[PDB]
């Protein structure tokens, strides 16, 4: 009974092998008073605490307080013993060599697994579409990349990352929202707002064409009902949130929209291969989920791609938690017990044994 | 703050209760599903009420919904602790966690109600890593499946013990 | 003989471009029985009505209401009729454009102003100061504003506002009065508690220095007479009250003060610029005008910023009028009569002609 | 914006300042090396005012360094736009910029400092081809040769005026 | 009193005939809104606007954008006005005959000069070093070039061109130091990293050697203050971003180094003169401006070559501008008076008269 934990920018997803969906999915945030605090703990205090990201944008800063989080993970969330259980742990694109044998000495030596295994999140996400060819669109939490992968082995100097994801489009609907009337500030209203996006958001085709017809009536008005019985309204709010992922400007941000970013990643790729990455664009992660976003990447890729060139965004259903399922489909095979590193091997090669075991 | 100890048959009780460790699937039969907590005769400790358990062995036998015959277990003119493990599905994943449930009801003597919640904050910072807390203050507000789903995961609830609400 | 209206979120100032000061300045309130009551009306009645503020914090959000006191503004307080002044009005930061072409045809259409105009409050202030580059921290009534202006553009990703202002310090020091016997609770003594705070209130340098300070002597206390020739004294009340501004914990608020809100957009701005903005903070607004709050406002961001960087906090003795006085001198400029928006010009482009004419 | 405009008197002196022109060294000792912009009586244009300029003949003869008398030209209670030839040197390259100064003391009357603050970039915009700003606030902002080499090329410039730092 | 205009790849180089260095170099680009700005004023502005270069790789592919620079050179940069002074211009080795033309044209047209001269950067800079026989390794912004010359002449077939530069390290430099938890990804954070590495890296003569010695110490580690006064601090990055010169697979690139770039140059030419071109490697430009970078390139080279053969790799002190620094010495003399193209002999034979008087 193999553990697989994706540690998420913003969100850890952890859960045992041959399940089809992670058991826990909590904030992976460490709370100290403005004495430690973690996950939906460091939540419920609110404001008394202040909030730090130790892998805020995928890969980890902070290895104190990765550490409180595995421990987190382990003993409370899936309520095992570390020492009992192989585990499969996943890693953002670029990710220094250093992080990796970080990684392999810590759940040997802190937590004495008796075999580990680290993989690539982009690639389980491409391995679970049925590919082993195509670029993945991960956005998350903290973090989006464009990774494009040929035959399993995702391109390094390709690889773009894009500091714009769901914890800037929450931060960007609770402003929206004040000109509306509302207030939401605290980080108890953050968690609101982020359930008004999850649920009523979407992606426009057409976003001076949908501007135009919420100004013209109120067909596009949603209602909402805050967690003390208040209801709000939101009206355009629900696709200008989302309208930042492709306008980086409604942010203030220099960089370029997910669309521009996954075009610049493929043109940086040879150009044998730009054909197989235009017709398999793989979208992954939770910022992922909008309707209507699939359709969006559809339209915008198409017009920077020549007109010879076929776009299929591909947006399977399970693509939120692809890179937890893929690695739990992974793990729970028999054949797949032979790939793990073992302790024994630990003991002998040391934290570099991961290089030649997971590449 | 009452100065009431928790006695270490509790503390044993909820450490086996939240790590599981790799066992025989007769011993996964002797894991605790719900436990209820009390006074001592003295009042100075919190300790195990005596044959008030409900086992994971039993579930699916002798007991058809784990929570039902919990709820029987309160008592309807004292007040009590409780240690509920809940097997509940969201929308989007399968869960298992401990409930820390108060149980006050009205109708229990004055003496009892100051004491087990005067003493509440401190048994609760000895069980850490519970993240869900229940008070009832009636028999209308524990008896119900989607009472205690509501305080779960609210809405994203939709299943209880492998049943749906 | 133009006309400047300074809307803000607790007062309306008013008055005549060319003129030093503002000719009246009033409560922008509107009182309803427990029929309609604005200004020093709505509060000579107390307590038989209750009182809505429509632009409550800085945005105007009962359109109604709001043009109740635009025409108490020019027939009982300016006591001039609309149609025969242009009129420049002042908008707060980040006010939505359906908000800035709603002010031009209610001044059109309703009160048929024969010119208008719209400017920003904190461009105006930061003018007034003598510069085009700076970060205006405008503490008024109901808001408080963080601006960083580049070459006369406020940069609109870096405007923090803060709910925090001189209305919920004159609501804190009537409960900590409290502490010492007094009872202010009534809608008339809250405005005497306003004006114990206009009088005798100040920023201490060191908080807990003080607070020792005023426990060990009565060199600090104060006497005020209230209407009725009732003498109070007040001791630590008068550093304590403005120290919420830099404690927001002191109102239960989990928000930042106004240093912290200061330096966080300082550093939402880019790089290139944070220099200069150090370096040119100006504070605008009546909260600002306690004794000591630039020179605690010094050592608060002193401690914030890098050592290297040079803070200078800019207090103009004229800042808690210098929106309106800037608007005054910009409106009563012959060359400025190019740039009103005609009423000619309004009927041919509708009321978005503000955005061309005004930005 | 005020709708103050530029002079054409302005714009000539600009456009003499800015590009230079083969001739006898004669003409070269009556090109400006400094020069302040001031409003007109009726405050509707930016002029020049008059006799407050320093000429690059007078640089090594009457005027030792030409940005401390250039300083002194600035009035203490009174707002004014300037132009400033810079002639410095970075550790790779001589330059000759010109630089806009706008001072703005806090002890000028507020009214002046809003019509030169709400016309600066007016006149800026038809001053083509300048590269160097310096807003001096106080007179420690503009007195001191340092702050207006960090203005130039930061820690780069090794040379002011032909003299080091 | 002649102008020197060197036309870089990324950035303009000009001055007068005579002085000891140029007076202004300031970046080749012309900046768009996203009417037109050129050089530091289009970098000003940062992210408004989208930045093109018209001679990216040596070669002039956009005459348009190329006569805005120019013009900009003269007018705003040396302040001259063209028509009265002589200009000398370079040209990248290898510039088609097209483009010899269209600046004569260009120069005698649009600019009216009185005379003009072209001549070609790497010889000017084997000139310079006081040779007319040797391989000049010219590495600037866009482009790398190997151009051996013999008695004057740049050998035509045995010129490698290698796009890779100073901008290719630059964005590397921006993308490893992401990996320490740095973020730079606007056009002003650009800035900020090339004068990191103009002033932190260099070159190792070992470099999994130095690799080794940074994994465990920190005396390789440099502090750098930030413009807003952050200090980061930057460790093996210092000579991971210029080894992409010699092993271009950091960058994803198939090519060759430098320094196989220049021995498959020597290699291209007669065997009679590899014996002195071995012995006559010069190093121009500002991307060979990384200390060790000499002893680098004689150690590799030394491994490429027979042992037999003498490796003498020559570094000036004043490689960086001795493009420019050539030309403005060689049109200042009085003899090179009567080897300008004049206008009257523009008039007469067209632009076709650069190809027998500059050859
Ligand atoms: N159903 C949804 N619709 C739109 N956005 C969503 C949805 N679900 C999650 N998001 C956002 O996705 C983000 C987290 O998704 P995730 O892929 O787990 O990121 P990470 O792996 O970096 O932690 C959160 O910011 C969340 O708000
Ligand atoms: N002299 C003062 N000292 C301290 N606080 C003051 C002083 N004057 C006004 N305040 C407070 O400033 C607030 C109103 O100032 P103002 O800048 O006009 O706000 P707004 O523009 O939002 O209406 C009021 O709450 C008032 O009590
Ligand atoms: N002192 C330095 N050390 C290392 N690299 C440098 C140094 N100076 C410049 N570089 C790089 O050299 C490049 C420009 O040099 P240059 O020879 O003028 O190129 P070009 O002629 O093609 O425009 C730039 O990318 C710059 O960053
Ligand atoms: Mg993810
Ligand atoms: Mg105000
Ligand atoms: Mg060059």
């Amino acid at each position: 009974a193999a553990l697989v934990v994706d540690n998420g920018s913003g969100m850890c997803k952890a859960g045992f092998a041959g399940d089809d969906a992670p058991r826990a999915v909590f904030p992976s945030i460490v709370g100290r008073p403005r004495d430690s605090y973690v996950g939906d703990e460091a939540q419920s205090k609110r404001g008394i605490l202040t909030l730090k990201y130790p892998i805020e944008h995928g890969i980890v800063t902070n290895w104190d307080d990765m550490e409180k989080i595995w421990h987190h993970t382990f003993y409370n969330e899936l309520r095992v013993a570390p020492e009992e259980h192989p585990v499969l742990l996943t890693e953002a694109p670029l990710n220094p060599k250093a992080n990796r044998e970080k990684m392999t000495q810590i759940m040997f030596e802190t937590f004495n697994t008796p075999a580990m295994y680290v993989a690539i999140q982009a690639v389980l996400s491409l391995y679970a579409s049925g590919r082993t060819t195509g670029i993945v669109m991960d956005s998350g939490d903290g973090v989006t990349h464009t990774v494009p992968i040929y035959e399993g082995y995702a391109l390094p100097h390709a690889i773009l990352r894009l500091d714009l994801a769901g914890r800037d489009l929450t931060d960007y609907l609770m402003k929206i929202l004040t000109e509306r009337g509302y207030s939401f500030t605290t980080t108890a209203e953050r968690e609101i707002v982020r359930d008004i996006k999850e649920k009523l958001c979407y992606v426009a085709l057409d976003f001076e064409q949908e501007m135009a017809t919420a100004a013209s009536s109120s067909s596009l008005e949603k209602s909402y009902e805050l967690p003390d019985g208040q209801v709000i309204t939101i009206g355009n709010e629900r696709f200008r949130c989302p309208e930042a992922l492709f306008q980086p400007s409604f942010l203030g941000m220099e960089s370029a929209g997910i669309h521009e970013t996954t075009f610049n990643s493929i043109m940086k790729c040879d150009v044998d291969i730009r054909k197989d990455l235009y017709a398999n664009t793989v979208l992954s992660g939770g910022t992922t989920m909008y309707p209507g976003i699939a359709d969006r990447m559809q339209k915008e890729i198409t017009a920077l791609a020549p007109s010879t060139m076929k776009i299929k965004i591909i947006a399977p259903p399970e693509r939120k938690y692809s890179v937890w399922i893929g690695g739990s489909i992974l793990a729970s095979l028999s054949t797949f017990q032979q790939m793990w590193i073992s302790k024994q091997e630990y003991d002998e090669s040391g934290p570099s044994i991961v290089h030649r075991k997971c590449f | 703050a009452s100065g009431v100890a928790v006695s270490d048959g509790v503390i044993k009780v909820f450490n086996d209760m939240k790590v599981r460790k790799s066992s025989t699937p007769e011993e996964v039969k002797k894991r605790k599903k719900a436990v209820l907590f009390c006074l001592s005769e003295d009042k100075k400790n919190i300790i195990l009420e005596e044959g008030k358990e409900i086992l994971v062995g039993d579930v699916g036998q002798t007991v058809d919904d784990p929570y039902a015959t919990f709820v029987k277990m309160l008592p309807d003119k004292d007040c009590r602790y409780a240690l509920y493990d809940a097997t509940y599905e969201t929308k989007e994943s399968k869960k298992e966690d401990l409930v820390f449930i108060f149980w006050a009801p009205e109708s229990a003597p004055l003496k009892s109600k100051m004491i087990y919640a005067s003493s509440k904050d401190a048994i609760k910072k000895k069980l850490t890593g519970i993240k869900h807390e229940l008070q009832a203050n009636c028999y209308e507000e524990v008896k119900d499946r989607c009472t205690l789903a509501e305080k779960l995961g609210g809405s994203a609830v939709i299943s209880l013990e492998g049943k749906p609400l």
